[PDB]
């Protein structure tokens, strides 16, 4: 009735099924696209689903925690943000925000009318997902490398560096499914994970 | 005024205590500030005094270098405050994120050049390079402290600001919310005796019905 | 860009600050201190220091104590965070916190 | 173990029976067999669900939330056939596990399982979204007669100690972290850098298990001083001088 | 019952009726009578009623509408002062808060037991609220002219160098309708506009 | 429920009965058994038990008064120690607190599982808040006499000439009836009295 969770038709269904895309108002009123909040849906089916992940994706599960851990923490450090601003935030934080919102704009956020993101097949979805979590990882390490050393890589140091790197980790989503097929998209892709790894090299 | 003016439901109850533990948290981490401010504030007040007292003794030995500097050099003062030009001494503005607030303080920057590297040539001019350096500790010690006083005040206001947004939150907004809380649970109540009332009257036409039909095959 | 101190007190304690190397003139010619003699009216003190707490170039005013005595009113009616003001004691007067503007507002000091 | 499996779509009265088929089948095993018995009754919500429908199969108006008003009686028929008895080596303990309606603790079948049962584990969504399983939160977590559980013959003698240096350490560190998140690691003392260093390997390595390593008592006791190891010998404030000295060595 | 709007008899009543007088249990606890809550009530018919006072107040449109603006700027600066305390406001907003506080205690209460209140003409009445908000219209323009320059006006200075006037604003509800004649009601608030007038050229 | 005195059967009882004893969990984490809060609880029952304490034990009726004055000064000091620490607050109420602690550490606390906080007879409970109260009493009058004279007293300068008196005070909770005599308690008791009386005379 007001798209609350607690309505008996809601309650009984949740007792029964095993998957739940809860769609939140406050996405759908900011017209984030599909609406879906990443903190309260579930799938019990990642049990039986890690077997054909294993087998055919073997990256993917790895990436799928590292994805709800970053959207976690992005929860905590935006929490925080509205009493203490940036002042207390490590550059780690910093780096997890950054990516966060990447993951959170550039790969959750998918548009249902435009040719782009009518559909998005899972060669695609692994493959920006992966480079997403690998940019978090090696700016991760960029910057606690430099834990009580002379010279700090902080997040700004980064993110100056980087920017062709975010910029093309932002594009990865107009990638046409139709005239762009897997093995193309997985090559430029390839090429961004070079990319990224040869960007990074510079400050290491 | 007294409540948030939410419409009871059990969806208001959920909202209500959405908010509650988002205020509480609010409570908690502007305390944290709170606290993490009053602490660097008590330890800048112990060390304003402290800088205080170094001041005083500091002062005391350029105060009698003074009196040094006009036995061997006589009335040189009269010259130092006619002949002005350039500082040797300045001070450049710096920030501080300490205790999760911006606070302000100086730097002692030195420029070389003495603007008065001739007086007491005739006479004194070993006394007054004694002098001359007991003000420059003088003044690095003033710089510090102006540090810690720009510090302070800042301080000051910060907690001043962070305590009325804590009671502020303690006295204002938990209490709306705990009052529009207790409110939405009591007519939530309310409307569990309306439903129970119903029902029993539904309950009592059936067991008239069912009588009557049974009394009307005898 | 920097700023730099500025000094309202008698001739010695100035004289100390200006070998301390302290002392620059402005573009206007005007200085950074006042010499204060002891026939000197409350409004040369007091116009000094409300001229100095709101100049552009001056970060930090030294005040005699006798003198930040004198003008009291307007000391502690100085709010400001940044433009700092010392209160400093002298060689025929009194110590380094009688009075103080700051020591009195605090709440933790006894 | 005996199975018992009721489903979804079964019969919402053998939901019912249920729960008295598996505490009749613990009761011949206990006190007829003398076997030491752990019922895991799975769903308490499915059900009271399944209660509220059978009184509305009687015409009864519903009481509480939609509840019958005798739901107490009830789920205490459930609840308390269990227990040591005179003279008998068995023994029935009960691990219920309850789906919190809107996860809210105040609701009917939460409410009165707290009433009835000595304790209670909450599993946390915040845990969870961290890849924490199990994901159950020690913080709010109590077992009401754990102090009857550990002892002296029992456990190691340590445990309860341990336990409790645990329980301070795990709560300080989230109040240090709830500071890191105003005054940056900067501001921070050592100590409030173990607490923090404490909370992540705490949940890195005590609270994570994964779902097939076994972890006997005495290995969660030795991966507790592995984490308690990690704060000067003084302190541990809430540990006897007796049990640090044999046993804070690593 | 329970001074709870949302009761069914309230709820229906509301429904119907074009004028809503809602009493505020917390105005009539300070003994602010009439209780009526401003912020709560309402008229439809005053669409209906501008064609009326054209013919006798033309005047009347303005400063009613003039009154509302002044309660609600009140309304919403207090959401604000109820967290921070009288401390941040500008001088404006002090104005508007010590005019909204007149208007409270001397035009929106009215003392009903007492000869001078026992009934209010309708001529005291647009006299009274126009000598408030001419002072509220003065006040402000006052401040918003002299803040442009070093020679700044502030509410204190209002305040204090005009505080014959905000006592002779108060005063203008003892007026007895009974022995002060509309005449004689209507010279002594133009006295009042006069004094205002004479008093704000001195402070320009 | 979670502490809630609002639910009808536990407001109904707290409205019936003439006495409650508000057992504490911050008091049992810290062992302070019995545990029971001496600000929440209440006993109605004192005007009809005056008649007993008036016949039986005279002096009572005044100590249970100051003993509650001095507790509630503890809970209204606390926040000035808080917010200025307890080196910053006056004489009177740095021994004001001393005895605040004294009650709550040896008279209030009492370990039941001991030999001597066993039982504790009515005559050793009069016995030892006595020895406390009268302590206050004479601490009270050695500071407030000689306030604002040349030669003072403070907390620091009684603990100094009389730390002894402290300690005794201290050891009458370990003093058991079953070894000792009740004569010989009230012996001991008389002695702390006459010892506390003659100390403070090296001051006063």
């Amino acid at each position: 009735p007001g798209g609350d969770f607690s309505d008996p038709v809601t309650s009984a269904t949740l007792g029964i099924v095993q998957v739940f895309w809860g769609l939140d108002k406050k996405l759908a009123q900011r017209k984030h696209f599909p609406s879906v909040n990443w903190l309260i849906s579930y799938s019990k089916y990642m049990r039986a689903l890690d077997e054909y992940y294993d087998k055919h994706f073997t990256e993917f599960v790895p990436l799928r925690t590292k994805a709800k851990e970053i959207l976690q923490e992005e929860e905590d450090l935006a929490e925080i943000v509205q009493l203490v601003g940036k002042a207390s935030l490590a550059e780690t934080d910093k780096i997890t925000l950054e990516v966060a919102k990447l993951i959170k704009d550039d790969f959750l956020q998918q548009n249902g009318y435009t040719p782009y993101d009518r559909f998005c097949p899972f060669y695609k979805t692994v493959g920006m997902l992966s480079n997403m979590i690998s940019f978090y990882d090696m700016a991760r390490r960029a910057v606690e490398t430099t834990a009580q050393s002379d010279n700090k890589i902080t997040w700004s140091i980064i993110r100056e560096h980087m920017g062709e790197i975010l910029y093309k980790l932002s594009s990865m989503k107009f990638k046409d499914p139709v005239k762009d097929g897997e093995a193309k998209i997985k090559a430029d892709y390839a090429q961004l994970l070079e990319d990224m790894q040869n960007a990074f090299r510079s400050l290491e | 005024k007294d409540r948030i003016e939410i419409f009871p439901s059990r969806m208001a109850q959920t909202i209500m205590k959405a908010r509650l533990k988002g205020a509480q948290t609010g409570r908690n981490l502007l305390k944290k500030k709170s606290d993490a401010l009053t602490l660097r504030f008590r330890q800048i007040l112990k060390k304003i005094i402290e800088t205080k007292m170094l001041m005083g003794e500091v002062m005391r030995e350029a105060a009698f270098s003074l009196a040094e500097a006009k036995f061997t050099a006589g009335d040189f003062s009269t010259t130092v405050i006619q002949n002005v030009n350039k500082a040797q001494v300045k001070i450049r503005a710096k920030k501080d994120n300490v205790a999760g607030v911006t606070l302000p303080v100086f730097e002692h920057y030195h420029e070389g050049t003495d603007s008065y590297e001739l007086t007491g040539l005739a006479r004194g001019g070993e006394q007054l390079a004694k002098l001359k350096r007991n003000y420059a500790k003088a003044v690095e010690l003033l710089v510090e402290l102006a540090s810690l006083q720009t510090s302070f005040v800042t301080l000051d206001e910060a907690i001043k600001i962070t305590n009325r947004r804590v009671n502020a939150i303690e006295h204002v907004i938990i209490p709306r919310i705990e009052r529009t809380l207790a409110y939405i649970i009591t007519e939530l109540d309310e409307r569990e005796r309306e439903e129970f009332y119903r029902l029993k009257k539904i309950q009592e036409k059936k067991k008239i019905i069912k009588e009557k039909s049974e009394k009307d095959l005898e | 860009r920097g700023k730099l101190i500025a000094v309202i007190g008698d001739e010695d304690t100035v004289t100390g600050f200006l070998l301390g190397g302290i002392g620059e003139l402005n573009k206007n010619r005007h200085p950074n201190f006042l010499v204060v003699e002891k026939d000197t009216t409350i409004n040369e003190i007091e116009d000094t220091f409300r001229q100095f707490l709101n100049r552009d170039d001056i970060g930090i005013i030294l005040i005699n104590q006798y003198i930040a005595e004198m003008v009291r009113h307007a000391l502690d009616a100085h709010q400001r965070s940044i433009p700092a003001v010392l209160e400093i004691p002298s060689k025929e007067h009194p110590y380094d916190a009688a009075k103080d503007s700051i020591l009195r507002r605090a709440k933790g000091m006894f | 173990v005996c199975l018992f499996l009721n489903l979804a779509n079964d019969p919402t009265i053998e939901r019912i029976i249920t729960p008295r088929l598996a505490l009749t089948t613990a009761e011949f095993l206990a006190y007829q067999c003398e076997k030491h018995v752990l019922v895991i009754l799975t769903d308490m919500s499915s059900y009271a669900e399944a209660l509220r429908e059978v009184s509305a199969a009687r015409e009864e108006v519903p009481g509480r939330r939609g509840f019958p008003g005798y739901m107490y009686t009830d789920l205490a028929t459930i609840y308390e056939r269990a227990g040591r008895v005179e003279g008998r080596n068995g023994s029935i303990t009960q691990i219920p596990i309850l789906t919190m309606p809107n996860d809210d603790i105040t609701h009917p079948i939460p409410d009165l399982t707290g009433y009835i049962t000595e304790g209670q584990i909450y599993v946390d969504r915040q845990l969870h979204n961290r890849q924490i399983y199990p994901p159950i939160n020690v913080l709010p977590s109590l077992s009401r007669l754990m102090k009857s559980a550990i002892g002296e013959g029992m456990t190691r003698k340590d445990h309860a100690d341990v336990s409790n240096q645990l329980y301070a350490c795990y709560a300080i560190g989230k109040d240090v972290q709830a500071m890191k998140a105003v005054v940056g690691e900067e501001a921070l003392t050592s100590d409030d850098l173990l607490y923090l260093e404490f909370l992540q390997k705490f949940e890195k390595n005590f609270i994570t298990q994964g779902p097939y390593e076994n972890r006997t008592v005495y290995e969660t006791l030795d991966i507790g001083w592995q984490l308690l190891r990690i704060f000067p010998k003084e302190m541990l404030k809430r540990i006897p001088q007796s049990t640090l000295s044999e046993f804070y060595p690593r």
